[PDB]
């Protein structure tokens, strides 16, 4: 479906500037850094805990394989 | 009126690549489609240029691949571009599928199923590609994996010897593996066009899982400029491997020629199969192991039926998000475990991981959807 | 050569009238005339 | 060299009139007795198609050349229809008059009306009419005439819907061949010499020749659910050229014939104040005066809210009754004359409107009456003549037309 | 006096013919500059290790 | 009313040059375009540098590999072949005849009839030094290896069909169309020759 | 079956942009020549490969001429032996693997062309192997011929300690200690397995710089085009 | 009753409210929902259109609204329920009749 | 009697000035009717945000009485002498004029003077005309043309007084007291900002003396603090899209920054705009029209109507086009329109520029027909240019334009420049600003 | 001729991690060499020692080359 046949919209105004009138990086660090920390804080304890568990099951299983190959004092 | 909408060839290009209405809000996870296309073209070129110097005879094969890397001008950079390009393909593929799972793009059933076929074909291609150098892991990998089909009752043993064209992986096997490996990418090319042909019936999903018809932007320039940037970052990843770590994702044992006596210590496929290799080894019975390895990929075709949430994307769905990232972490565990020897504690961890894989897809993520619904009074 | 006071389109919604001050001048006083051209928009007069 | 109008009537009937004023621009108008009135029930809307049909291919010039050639030199070709006349008009800078004149003669004296071009043009009848009928004055005035007459003036300027797609090439040829003739034509000019116009008219406009309007009195009522009701009520008036017609024109300006001040309350308009006394919600009223060769219509046009249409029309009609009964002072009739006198001179102020009056007169009368003589004829209208015009309207058989939600619009016999 | 970017626009970037010629010229000048400059950085980083640096000992 | 609509303030987003609402942006328009198109132009020069190198390498691949260039040329020692005798060599999977020619063989092949030959070539343009003639030992008609110091014309003779070559390698009497082929070569130091 | 993996020695080519020490390669070749080449083959390296790396054209021609090699047939139909040239590969010790086993008590000496690439640890591994030979610990003994090396898998190898102090004199007069001889031969075996190394890293540098330039430029082009949408303000104005 | 504490928590965790969306804006459009949407009155439809457009625009920038402007849990009107309920109730009637 | 000659003997425009600074300008001819009026450098551009729409509010009150003629006395006197009284307000120019019998010019000038200077502005009359303006503001919402042009200005000259509408926001209309209106008047209605223009049958000498008699009291001094100078207005490359699918046809208005009144380039730009020209669905020409945009539009039924404009303000303006089309035609209209701008920039021909010249020659010679448009040309030209420019001078500027000029002049304003876009209605198809902006250049020239 | 290797191997041998591992090595040396008939050996203890030793050797052997 081409533009002109997508959907019905009414009473919605959109203002915008030319890209030659404006900056590529407005407040890039000023507002970017806090928005990143907000986004990171928001997803951290959905994303991270499984990978912490992988790190633990990995480092546990690796050095358990090393101990198992050593002799037992008997 | 213009000669972009009028001319039969430009019409197709204008509607599928320029004036294509795309959602305003699609994220970086939507770039992997175009990057898979770039990977496919990249493999075909590098591949074709390698095929100008390679030979599929068992005696000369390993030597031809080294002759490429030593004597052919820039044959090394082509060779290792092609090998790491296969890794870049699979990275791109799993990211692309994960996007589909998380954001529920799989509701586009036809697009999704053709996807599954594409995945399976790129696997078949890359399995047979790794055999062509005719090193140890090539030869021994091909031997063990092919011979899994002997586990089928009645016919299995015949089937395996018919693939081989003989009683082991030898002269007739390598030559046909070169022929099939050449033709399949072109078949992928065609199936990928059918893939998009279905995608353009619905247009793209977006991160919200909510219809974007009220906020469509033309593909050009917005996503043509993003795809350039994406391609640039794909080439960085590729060339970082080719120029600073060409052997990192391969194996040393594929630099000794194939020896039918001398077995390598811990024979394994390339990193992107290790998850499914681990699932195979979890199950003690061999036929059961093959049916689990088969179901570990084909379960992708089941995913759409298992959808229970009244919301499409996982964006607004915390339980599912966690279970999804558990499923990813589990696959990372299966890849780790797949690369290990069959011993304690890698057997038990592998079993536990393999149960968790199927448990997450068939039981927990469906339940989570229904719980989320009842939390919203739905 | 000169464009008309009003560009004419078909199927375009009419301009509403909400007061005396805009409605005066409309009451017809003389019989109709119809002009058509090459360059100027078509008009209908009182 | 200050210049005045020249005038000629050839023995074949055709009138040439031309003021050489040495302006940069040159207006030429070929006026023809070929308005909608000369249609019958078999070829209705033929003159409408004919009006749209200039710039179709002619014998001496293609459809392409008429458009491109005229545009090339910055020019204009217009075609204007009343009920009684058609007027083909060309403008340009004075150096390109003989190029435009050649096109004008081709259009009027030798059109081909090719089957494929004529057929291709049929949808334009629908578009042109559709546009025109956006103005509700067009509905009402076209219906008013249709109600008021049995035959010629009843005809609409626009082609009836059923005829659209069915006006034939033969009908267009017939219409031109029977109406575009020397005895029915006047060639008017500004910024061109009279002798060269005369010689064009002798050499290219000598072409051989080819019923009275019965007043009826009726009503037509367009029910359409608008919140405003347009309505016109008229009676048979007087033929243009007669002295009685001047009395109606003065009565028109006594009663009120459209606005003088922007956003003004119309303090001198007798109708507007008569209506505004009773009803203060949005409305408009004006005296309506059409005047033709055979006949005329005089009355008034209301625009009112649906519910108040009854009150507005009766109020307006009552105002004419007091004028007809004798309530009419000199200061009103003097003011009304000053309006009419000023309006006429202002209408011929531009060289567009001047051309229209020169050609208009040339068909309906023998020759040109100058502005000073017209103003003297307005002054000749006595207060007695105005009261007679009003009296004629009150006792005259009425014609009416309305459009809107007519639930409270009265019929003629409710008035 | 107009700014540097403005001089670049009016002289080189406005006509697409000059814009293209500019890129092709710039690419030649860039190629040799970048190659020569990057090779210097490489060979300084590996001073005395390359055949180029030890060539003179056997000629 | 639509007159109530007022366009939002874009000051946070605007470029410095167009912040001042009381000044004309036309001064800065030349500049603002310049900046953005410089970025585009610089990018294209970078991509050109890349694509040139990428394409050029791929093209280089198809040109002769290092092992094929290794067999391209062959060194021959001129003091190891005595005056009169032929010496055969292996060159690009072919025989390669080098021949030290005597005072007699030089002068006898110098004053030969130019027209009588089937392939007219004079001797001083078939060789670079008069006393050395280097030839491919492939008989031109249907491919054999000619035997040295034999034939009627005292040079090379083939027992396959019936060809007779002179001491300069030119066909004299037989079915061969072309003469024996003169390869590309150059003498380095006076004792050595590289063919190829 | 315990395992001791090698430590990471600070090689002169360890870093991202660090090239091979070509003087170390020149020594390392001589350690293959003088010591290994009677036991190990190195089939993929020819005498021409040395040119423009560790030796000149003329030096490499001398090294090639020193060795015997079979060629044929001649017109008689016989296989003769001739002095080598640049086109010849490094000559195999034995005619075949079965012959090689007999000369080394069953064990086959692997080809060294790719041994750095074909073993985990690479040059770190080989250096540790060559210098790590020691007397066995108490409770241990292997078959007569299998020596003890702590870095070899399974703790026992069938190679006699090949290097020691002054096992050869180097052409540039470097004191040939066991550690020096191992370091040099490893540097050569690194190059043997990966000739591209130096070009590869030169390319790496040029890629890193081009990306340092293009990524932020293309990212700026992206932000420029997208600034129309990122700035935009929306308003809902229902009647 | 007792799980109303968890419902309130989950609502904010889900976080569609941070884009000024109501729950019924996030519902996945199947054929029933499409029909239910199609039956909305001018006002409810155009508000839906805007709310989504605003969310999509926020999503594009990877930003959220100010906390004042977030959809309150209590004020989340279930605007689509009565239309969707009947669309489904209708379909099940046809499906019954078809057997 | 040729065209070049005709221009030489067109009546000259007389020019005199009063002590206070009021300019009296006159074109005379033996005509029984005349038009006379006052043109003022006043409008929305001179208004701040807190008093926007004051000049429009005044316009409503101007003809509703004076101190000398209270209420409908002013109205009655105009009507009873057959005179026609009229006003208009633009962003830079307010104007009141009267069409009258030539013999009644003294009274005409007297009445104009009474309106301007002694305007009643009654309490009750203000509160009545308050609701009237609110209903006009509502009528104006139904005119998509009016709305889209107000939007073009609003976005084009955003954050300046040129962004403001003439009528003002309804908030101001509802609150403006009579104190605001009288303050607005005494600041802006000053003799040096004003012109008394007249055309028809009238001796210039008599008009000057009539101006003395009635407009002498007009103030033409400014106090030490403040004097109404217009600041320049920043054009912004911007877009405003009011999406409303419930309407049947889409209005689009697009333009680049024009040069403004004084600049000679305006003549070449008029010629270029004449080439592209204008069209609507009632035009007889269709496919055979000379303008490629019009012939393409007609044959493919792209739009219902379009015109090119060139709107001039002091140090800036709006140069472009407006069109009205089907919701599926907006992309194609824009493509062909922008395509014409590029073709004129890069590759305009001599014969088509000759056509454009001839159109423009005809345009402004036939526009000055009747006393009212001539009076208006006198009034405004004195404000914009500082003088009336005779037809002979326009002709000289027009003959100077050849194909090379049209290229160079169009390339200055159109080629690779950021436009302002306004769309209203079913504008889903309306191209993205980047696609519009990229359509302001060709990858060839 | 003295090898830089054997010098540094001694230097590294006298660190806490080496000498503690060397005592572990010597413990089982005179446990298995004193006891009769047990198939236990001392490979593990040697490898613990070498891992710690040769890690240190690596850190500064290449200085002398
Ligand atoms: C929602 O986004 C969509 C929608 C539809 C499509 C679609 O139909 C197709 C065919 C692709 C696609 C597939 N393969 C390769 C490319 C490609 C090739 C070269 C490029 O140039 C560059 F790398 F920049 F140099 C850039 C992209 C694009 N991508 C899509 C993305």
């Amino acid at each position: 479906r081409q533009f002109g046949h997508l959907t019905r919209v009414r009473h919605v105004i959109t203002y915008s500037l030319s890209p030659f009138e404006q900056r590529a990086f407005p407040h890039y660090f000023s507002k970017g850094i806090p928005n990143v920390l907000r986004r990171t804080r928001a997803c951290i304890l959905r994303v991270a805990p499984p990978f912490v568990a992988f790190y633990l099951v990995y480092t546990w299983g690796t050095q358990e394989f090393e101990k198992s190959k050593r002799k037992n004092p008997a | 009126t213009n000669i972009r909408k009028s001319h039969p060839l430009m019409k197709i290009v204008n509607n599928a690549f320029i004036d294509l209405p795309a959602p305003s809000n699609i994220s970086s996870w939507w770039n992997f489609g175009s990057l898979l296309g770039i990977c496919l073209i990249l493999q075909i070129l590098t591949g074709l240029f390698l095929a100008m110097h390679y030979t599929s005879d068992t005696t000369t094969a390993f030597s031809s691949v080294t002759h490429i890397c030593r004597d052919v001008n820039y044959g090394w950079i082509i060779r290792y571009m092609h090998a790491n390009g296969a890794s870049m393909f699979f990275i791109c593929l799993y990211m692309h599928v994960g996007r589909g799972l998380y954001y529920g793009s799989y509701t586009f059933l036809e697009t999704w199923n053709i996807g599954v076929i594409l995945l399976l074909t790129v696997m078949a291609t890359a399995f047979m590609g790794y055999v062509l150098p005719w090193g140890q892991m090539s030869f021994w990998g091909a031997t063990v994996i092919t011979n899994l089909l002997s586990a089928i009752p009645y016919i299995g043993t015949n089937l395996v010897e018919w693939i081989w064209g003989g009683f082991s992986v030898d002269k007739a096997t390598l030559t046909r593996f070169f022929a099939f490996h050449f033709i399949l990418p072109f078949i992928i090319m065609a199936i990928a066009m059918v893939h998009l042909l279905f995608l353009h019936e619905t247009g793209s999903n977006n991160p919200t899982g909510i219809s974007s018809d009220v906020d469509k932007i033309p593909f050009h320039p917005y996503y043509t400029i993003k795809d350039i940037l994406g391609a640039l970052l794909l080439i960085l990843a590729l060339m970082l491997l080719v120029l600073f770590a060409p052997d990192l994702l391969g194996d040393p044992d594929n630099y000794t020629p194939a020896n039918p006596l001398n077995t390598p210590p811990h024979i394994k496929p390339e990193w992107y199969f290790l998850f499914a290799y681990a699932i195979l080894r979890s199950i003690p019975n061999k036929l059961g192991g093959v049916l689990a390895l088969a179901f570990s990929i084909l379960i992708l075709a089941l995913i759409p039926l298992l959808h229970t949430s009244k919301q499409r994307s996982m964006m607004f769905r915390p339980l599912s998000q966690c279970l999804f990232w558990a499923l990813v972490a589990d696959l990372l565990t299966l890849t780790w475990i797949g690369g290990q020897p069959v011993e304690h504690p890698y057997i038990t961890i592998g079993q536990l991981a393999s149960v968790l894989y199927f448990l997450l897809i068939l039981v927990l993520m469906p339940t989570a959807g229904t719980i989320e619904n009842k939390l919203l009074k739905w | 050569a000169v464009p008309a006071t009003s560009e004419s389109p078909v199927l375009d919604l009419k301009r509403s009238v909400l007061c005396r001050e805009s409605l005066r001048g409309q009451a017809a006083g003389r019989p109709l005339v119809a002009s058509v051209s090459l360059n100027v928009p078509a008009s209908v007069r009182y | 060299h200050p210049q005045d109008l020249e005038f000629t009537r050839l023995p074949n009937g055709l009138v040439i009139a031309s003021l050489e004023n040495y302006a940069p621009a040159s207006r030429i108008g070929l006026f023809i007795k070929a308005g909608s009135r000369y249609e019958n029930s078999n070829n209705l809307g033929t003159s409408h198609l004919l009006r749209l049909a200039s710039s179709l291919t002619t014998k001496g010039a293609s459809s392409f050349k008429i458009t491109r050639g005229i545009e090339a030199v910055g020019g204009k070709l217009s075609v204007t229809s009343t009920r009684e006349n058609m007027a083909y008009t060309v403008e340009c800078l004075r150096d390109d008059v003989d190029i435009l004149m050649e096109f004008l003669l081709n259009v009027t004296t030798a059109p081909e009306f090719r089957r494929w071009e004529v057929a291709a043009l049929q949808p334009q009848l629908r578009i042109d009419k559709a546009v025109a009928l956006q103005n509700p004055q067009a509905h009402v005035i076209e219906n008013l005439h249709a109600a008021a007459y049995r035959n010629a003036l009843a005809n609409s300027l626009y082609c009836p819907d059923y005829r659209i797609g069915k006006v034939t090439p033969v009908e267009l040829h017939d219409y031109v061949q029977n109406h575009f003739t020397s005895a029915r034509m006047a060639l008017i000019g500004l910024g061109v010499s009279h002798p060269v116009l005369k010689q064009v008219a002798e050499q290219f406009l000598n072409i051989r020749g080819g019923a009275k309007a019965k007043y009826h009195g009726g009503e037509i009522r367009e029910q359409n659910g608008d919140s405003l009701v347009h309505a016109a009520l008229v009676a048979e008036s007087a033929a243009i050229g007669s002295a009685e017609a001047n009395a109606f024109s003065v009565l028109q300006h006594v009663l009120g014939a459209g606005p003088h001040v922007k956003r003004g309350s119309n303090a001198t308009s007798s109708l507007y104040q008569a209506v505004a006394k009773g009803v203060h919600q949005p409305f408009d009223v004006s005296a309506f005066n059409a005047s033709y060769s055979d006949s005329g219509l005089f009355g008034f046009y209301t625009i009112s809210q649906a519910a108040s249409a009854g009150d507005v029309i009766k109020a307006a009609y009552n105002q004419v009754k007091t004028i007809a009964q004798g309530n009419l002072s000199n200061p009103d009739v003097q003011a009304a004359k000053n309006k009419l006198k000023a309006g006429y001179l202002m209408s011929v102020e531009s060289s567009e409107g001047f051309l229209d009056e020169v050609g208009s007169q040339a068909l309906a009368a023998g020759s040109y009456t100058p502005p000073s003589t017209v103003l003297q004829q307005i002054d000749a209208v006595a207060d007695a003549d105005v009261i007679n015009a009003a009296k004629k309207f009150v006792s005259g058989r009425k014609s009416m037309a309305a459009s809107g939600n007519l639930g409270h619009t009265p019929f003629i016999d409710e008035l | 006096a107009p700014t540097l970017t403005a001089r670049l626009y009016s002289l080189l970037f406005r006509r697409t013919s000059t814009f293209a010629l500019t890129i092709v010229v710039g690419a030649l000048f860039f190629e040799r500059a970048f190659d020569q400059g990057a090779d210097a950085i490489y060979e300084h980083i590996n001073e005395g290790k390359l055949w180029k640096h030890i060539k003179h000992k056997y000629e | 009313s639509h007159t109530d609509i007022k366009v939002p303030d874009f000051s946070d987003y605007r470029r410095p040059e167009v912040l001042d609402s009381t000044k004309s942006s036309k001064e800065s328009s030349e500049a603002r375009k310049g900046f953005s198109y410089l970025v585009t132009a610089t990018t294209t020069v970078g991509v050109a540098y890349a694509a040139k190198n990428v394409v050029s390498q791929f093209v280089s691949s198809m040109s002769a590999s290092a092992d094929v260039l290794a067999m391209s040329k062959i060194e021959i020692k001129l003091s190891d072949i005595p005056e009169g005798k032929n010496m055969a060599f292996k060159w690009r999977g072919k025989p390669l005849f080098v021949r030290h020619r005597t005072k007699k063989e030089i002068d006898q092949e110098a004053a030969v009839e130019v027209s009588q030959l089937r392939d007219p070539q004079h001797d001083l343009e078939r060789v670079k030094k008069p006393e050395w003639v280097i030839l491919i030992g492939v008989c031109t008609h249907l491919g054999c290896v000619p035997i040295a110091n034999a034939g009627d014309f005292g040079g090379y003779y083939c027992p396959c069909h019936g060809s007779h070559y002179d001491a300069s390698g030119r066909i004299r009497k037989g079915p061969a169309p072309l003469n024996l082929e003169v390869p590309s070569y150059e003498f380095t130091s006076d004792d050595m020759v590289i063919v190829g | 079956d315990l395992e001791l993996h090698p430590p990471s020695y600070p090689w002169s080519h360890r870093g991202l942009l660090s090239s091979l020490d070509h003087t170390s390669i020149r020594r390392g070749f001589q350690v293959y020549k003088q010591v290994c080449s009677s036991c190990h083959s190195m089939d993929y390296v020819a005498y021409r490969h040395l040119v423009g790396v560790c030796y000149t054209e003329d030096e490499a021609k001398a090294l090639a001429e020193e060795v015997e090699v079979q060629d044929g047939p001649n017109e008689d139909g016989e296989m003769f032996m001739r002095p080598g040239k640049l086109s010849d590969y490094f000559p195999k010790p034995y005619p075949n693997p079965e012959a090689a086993r007999a000369a080394n008590n069953g064990a086959l000496p692997p080809d060294l062309s790719y041994i750095v690439r074909a073993r985990h640890g690479g040059e770190d591994y080989v250096f540790s192997l060559l210098t790590g030979y020691c007397e066995p610990p108490t409770g241990v003994s292997l078959r007569e011929g299998l020596y003890f090396n702590p870095y070899f898998p399974g703790q026992a190898i069938g190679m006699a300690p090949p290097i020691y102090n002054e096992v050869l004199e180097f052409d540039d007069g470097t004191p040939a200690t066991m550690s020096q001889v191992a370091k040099d031969v490893c540097t050569f075996l690194r190059w043997a397995a990966e000739p591209e190394h130096d070009h590869r890293k030169r390319m790496g540098l040029k890629m890193l710089l081009m990306m340092g330039l293009l990524l932020p430029l293309v990212y700026a082009m992206k932000r420029h085009k997208w600034s129309v949408l990122k700035s935009r303000k929306l308003a809902y104005r229902p009647p | 009753r007792w799980l109303e504490g968890i419902r309130k928590w989950y609502y904010n965790a889900a976080g569609f409210n941070k884009l000024g969306l109501m729950r019924d804006d996030t519902i996945h459009e199947n054929d029933d929902v499409k029909e239910a949407i199609r039956r909305l009155p001018e006002n409810l439809y155009d508000d839906r259109v805007f709310r989504i457009k605003r969310a999509l625009d926020l999503s594009m920038r990877q930003q959220i609204l100010p906390k004042e402007q977030w959809t309150k849990y209590e004020e989340d009107k279930s605007y689509l329920e009565p239309y969707l309920k009947e669309v489904i109730r209708e379909r099940k009637e046809r499906e019954e009749w078809a057997k | 009697a040729t065209y070049a000659q005709a221009l030489q003997s067109v009546p000259e425009t007389q020019v005199s000035q009063l002590d206070n600074g009021l300019r009296v300008a006159s074109e005379q001819s033996s005509q029984p009717t005349c038009t006379v009026g006052v043109w003022i450098d006043a409008g929305s551009r001179y208004e701040s945000e807190k008093n926007n729409g004051a000049g429009y509010f005044v316009e409503h009150l101007a003809f509703k009485g004076t101190k000398n003629r209270p209420g409908n006395a002013l109205e009655k006197e105009v009507e009873s002498m057959g005179a026609h009284l009229n006003a208009y307000s633009t962003r830079e120019h307010t104007a009141y004029y009267i069409k009258a019998l030539s013999k009644d010019l003294p009274k005409a000038v007297e009445l104009l003077a009474d309106i301007v200077q002694n305007c009643s502005l009654e309490d009750s009359q203000i509160e009545k005309e308050r609701d009237v303006i609110l209903q006009e503001l509502q009528e104006n919402d139904t005119s998509m043309r009016d709305v889209v042009f107000n939007y073009l200005h609003a976005t084009a000259f955003q954050g300046t007084p040129l962004a403001q509408s003439v009528e003002g926001p309804s908030e101001n209309v509802r609150k403006l007291s009579r104190a605001d209106l009288t303050e607005y008047l005494s600041r802006h209605y000053k003799a040096p900002r004003m012109v008394l223009a007249a055309a028809g049958g009238l001796e210039h000498r008599q008009l000057l003396d009539l101006a003395q008699k009635h407009f002498s009291g007009l103030s033409g001094t400014y106090d030490e603090e403040t004097v109404p100078t217009l600041s320049p207005c920043r054009f912004t490359g911007s877009q405003i899209c009011h999406r409303e699918d419930g309407l049947p046809l889409a209005h689009v208005a697009i333009a680049v920054e024009g040069p403004g009144w004084a600049h000679p380039d305006n003549v070449a730009l008029q010629v270029a705009n004449a080439i592209i020209g204008h069209y609507d669905c009632t035009y007889g020409g269709g496919a055979h029209l000379s303008s490629p945009l019009a012939s393409i539009a007609a044959t493919n039924k792209l739009c219902q109507s379009f015109q090119t404009f060139n709107i001039c303000y002091a140090d800036t303006g709006l140069l472009g086009a407006h069109f009205v089309c089907d919701h599926m035609s907006i992309d194609d209209m824009m493509f062909v329109l922008q395509g014409q701008w590029m073709r004129l920039c890069t590759s305009a021909t001599e014969s088509e520029v000759l056509r454009g010249k001839n159109l423009l020659r005809n345009a402004l010679v036939s526009h000055l027909d009747g006393t009212t448009p001539v009076c208006e040309d006198i009034g405004r030209s004195l404000l914009t240019y500082g003088r009336r420019i005779p037809l002979a001078e326009w002709e000289s500027r027009i003959a100077e334009v050849d194909a090379r000029v049209v290229r160079e002049v169009c390339s200055k304003y159109f080629y690779d420049q950021c436009p302002a876009v306004a769309g209203f209605g079913p504008i889903e198809q309306l191209p993205d600003y980047n696609r519009i902006r990229s359509g302001m250049f060709w990858l060839r020239f | 001729l003295v090898d830089p290797l054997t010098t540094v191997r001694e230097q590294c041998e006298q660190l806490e991690k080496c000498v503690k591992a060397r005592e572990r090595l010597e413990l089982c040396d005179e446990r298995v060499s004193s006891r009769s008939q047990t198939e236990e050996d001392c490979t593990e203890e040697l490898l613990d020692f070498l891992h710690a030793r040769d890690h240190c050797v690596a850190h500064k052997l290449f200085n002398s080359l």
